[PDB]
């Protein structure tokens, strides 16, 4: 599934959700890979290299559709400032558009993907130990705590079942702001821009709160899960199972880390869009 | 480090054969490895690959759905199972450690001696050995050269000497090649013209498969 | 599937001088700005051996003088100074798809005075007779360079038919080449004809080198 972030004003990116998890799912396996051992983390300059490779080649796949996105952003100009009918409909096919030009490059983006999957999967299975029922667990410990631990801490510092109430509460005034507000003549096309705006608004508001729900089911399991891994050793079958369930736990935790607050900024710009229509309608034209 | 094959020699067509290697030197769980195989006068050709705790398998298309590598990681060994052998399957089996590079790669670094596959349905038969003799009335020179011809044997090798091994200089023994699916070879000495026939010359064959030594003096037309 | 195109096929050097081959892929063997070029060296009768693997990087234990180049679709292997052990096969290998491919090789010989094939005729021996074949067999020794045709004439008109020859490698202390070549017929059909010719075409004459008997003289 694809999800279209606008972050800033003119600016539009979109993201693919299964890729975005499966290669991060590879990166963690790459790295706790590396780390298990002393005599190969030295190889973090090497591994670093390969995963930075990937993500500029799955970017310059989605940088050849900027002529197509270029295109809706336009749409979407025209749409923000009217200061519908016809312009509802271009929007959608635009986005149609869109959608149908990342299916067209779905093989290019599947390689890639495909070549971060032989190379994580590779290096995990180079994974040895000094003595197979005895393997440390040093790795998944340097792991977390360089690549995992910092994002836990960046959440509970944040408060996101406020933010969900903070966005609420702006979806919540908007609707009270169209209800009472007297009808004049004119105003029209932005009711209708008003009322488009908000329905998109509480799309990303829907996505935000679906993926704050996974960020604080996971931040408890990692948690949880981590403590059981950490100061011991196990039998290697034991430690490479530990490794795949804590890299799946990861890689969904930041997947959507990572869309909840491209979705926050997004719900944020089309915000700046509602304040200024109803600025239009309260100044320009006074609707008491 | 080391890698020893074993299991090869000779296969009738639409026969199996199973090849193994040994490994010695290193850690062998912690690598991929690999069959590459060399028929008789030709380049290598990769024939299947095994990564270090066999997720990837990967087989070339002229040998898939007919070999099976496999590895015990636990006994250093690399198998192949081979099965509807043909005439194309004749090499000699390479047995090669493969190194993932950081950068996304595999390259093969260690390779073994080779084990070969001799895929035929000829059956043993030892040669027939001729003496080779100048041609008569020809001008003075100051060396004569004699011949020995080796026709019709299988398998390889065989083993071509001049006066049982004490003539070895101004000698030329010619690789066999194959005439309708059995051997033949040639060889030459050269000596002094006032030497021969006078101090004898005798060429001796050994066919180990036939269990056959033949012994032909070299003498004039 | 990936072609990789060697050239040339044989090279011939002396001790001291460069030796540049070079191979071309059918398409990019590159991977991720990784140019995915293996380098092997085969001595007759021994495994091959791995000198360079990422397009440029020498394997450890492999001298200095052996280095690589190239991206894309065209690779060049360098030997400079060449040396004693370095006169052998080389054949580059591709890692980027498979199935990993292989060139056809690359002869690295060394240079050396031409020199002239000695050619001897034999006419089939008593004993081969007496059991019905009738091989002529044709010596072609100690020649350079190593190219040579052999033809084979029967009462002065050519034979293809039944013709079986066999070259030697470069010798590893004179340099030279040798060859033979088998005319074979039946006793029944070499007791019909009179004349047995090899006729050798090699650099070092315009004109052949002929070696004839008549049966029965």
């Amino acid at each position: 599934s694809i999800d279209i972030l606008q972050e800033k004003e003119g600016h539009l990116d979109f993201v693919i959700i299964p890729h975005y998890t499966f290669l991060d799912y590879y990166k963690h396996l790459s790295y706790n890979s590396i780390y298990h051992k002393s005599s190969t983390y030295g190889k973090y300059i090497a591994v670093d290299a390969f995963i930075k490779k990937i993500n500029e080649a799955y970017d310059k796949v989605k940088s050849k559709c900027n002529d197509i996105k270029n295109d809706l952003i336009a749409t979407i100009k025209k749409l923000e400032h009217p200061y519908f009918k016809k312009m509802m409909d271009e929007y959608n096919t635009k986005k149609k558009k869109l959608i149908k030009c990342i299916k067209n490059h779905e093989n290019d983006f599947n390689k890639i993907c495909m070549d971060m999957k032989n190379y994580g999967t590779n290096l995990f299975e180079q994974l040895s130990c000094y003595n197979n029922n005895f393997c440390n667990t040093n790795g998944i410990r340097y792991h977390y705590d360089e690549y995992i631990h910092k994002l836990i801490l960046s959440v509970k510092s944040k408060n996101l079942n406020k933010d969900l109430s903070d966005m609420t509460n702006i979806l919540q005034q908007s609707e009270l702001l169209l209800t009472n507000l007297n009808k004049k003549m004119g105003s029209y096309i932005y009711i209708d821009t008003i009322k488009f705006i908000h329905k998109e608004m509480k799309h990303i508001f829907n996505r935000i709160e679906y993926h704050t729900k996974i960020i604080n089911d996971k931040t408890k399991i990692i948690q949880d899960k981590i403590k059981l891994n950490i100061w011991r050793t196990f039998q290697k079958d034991e430690l490479l199972k530990r490794i795949l369930d804590m890299s799946n736990e990861y890689s969904l935790f930041i997947t959507s880390d990572h869309l909840r607050q491209m979705l926050y900024n997004t719900f944020y710009s089309k915000e700046k869009h509602l304040n200024n229509i109803f600025h239009h309608l309260i100044y320009v034209l006074q609707m008491k | 480090v080391k890698l020893v094959e074993s299991g090869g020699g000779v296969v009738q067509p639409g026969g199996s054969r199973k090849l193994s290697c040994a490994a010695s030197g290193f850690t062998f769980s912690d690598y991929g490895m690999a069959w590459v195989r060399q028929a008789p006068g030709k380049g290598p050709e990769w024939v299947t690959f095994i990564s270090n705790m066999a997720y990837s398998i990967y087989y070339a298309d002229t040998v898939t759905g007919r070999f099976t590598i496999s590895r015990e990681n636990a006994k250093n060994t690399l198998h192949l199972e081979m099965s509807s052998l043909r005439s194309e399957d004749t090499a000699m089996y390479y047995c090669t450690r493969a190194i993932f590079d950081y950068a996304g790669y595999w390259y093969f670094d260690v390779w073994g001696a080779g084990t070969t596959v001799t895929v035929s349905s000829a059956k043993t038969t030892a040669p027939s050995v001729y003496p080779l003799a100048p041609v008569c009335g020809d001008t003075t020179g100051s060396s004569v050269t004699l011949g020995c011809l080796v026709k019709g044997y299988f398998p390889e090798p065989v083993t071509l000497t001049w006066n049982s091994g004490s003539l070895s200089s101004g000698v030329h023994t010619f690789p066999a090649v194959l005439q309708s699916d059995l051997y033949t070879l040639s060889s030459s000495v050269t000596v002094t013209s006032s030497t021969w026939p006078s101090q004898s010359i005798t060429c001796n064959v050994a066919h180990p498969a036939s269990s056959t030594k033949v012994d032909k003096k070299i003498e004039p037309r | 599937d990936i072609v990789l195109t060697q050239s040339p096929a044989s090279l011939a050097v002396s001790l001291g001088q460069r030796a540049t081959i070079s191979c071309r892929a059918s398409e990019s063997v590159e991977y991720y700005g990784t140019s995915l070029m293996q380098w092997f060296q085969q001595k007759p009768g021994q495994p091959p051996r791995l000198l360079i693997h990422g397009a440029s990087n020498v394997q450890s234990g492999v001298p200095a003088r052996f280095s690589g180049s190239g991206s894309g679709t065209d690779f060049s292997l360098n030997i400079h100074p060449v040396e004693e052990d370095d006169f052998a096969m080389y054949f580059c290998q591709q890692s980027t798809k498979v199935p990993w491919t292989f060139g056809g090789g690359t002869k690295l010989e060394i240079k050396r005075a031409d020199a002239a094939p000695t050619v001897s005729i034999f006419p089939p021996s008593s004993e081969q007779l007496t059991s019905g074949g009738a091989s002529v067999v044709c010596f072609l020794n100690n020649f350079y360079p190593k190219d040579i045709n052999v033809k084979w004439k029967i009462d002065g008109s050519e034979r293809q038919n039944g013709v079986l020859n066999s070259w030697t490698d470069q010798d590893s202390k004179d340099s030279t080449y040798s060859m033979s070549s088998t005319l074979t017929l039946t006793k029944d059909e070499y007791e019909r004809h009179n004349s047995y010719t090899c006729e050798a075409t090699h650099k070092t004459s315009t004109s052949p080198i002929v070696k004839s008997f008549n049966r029965n003289e």
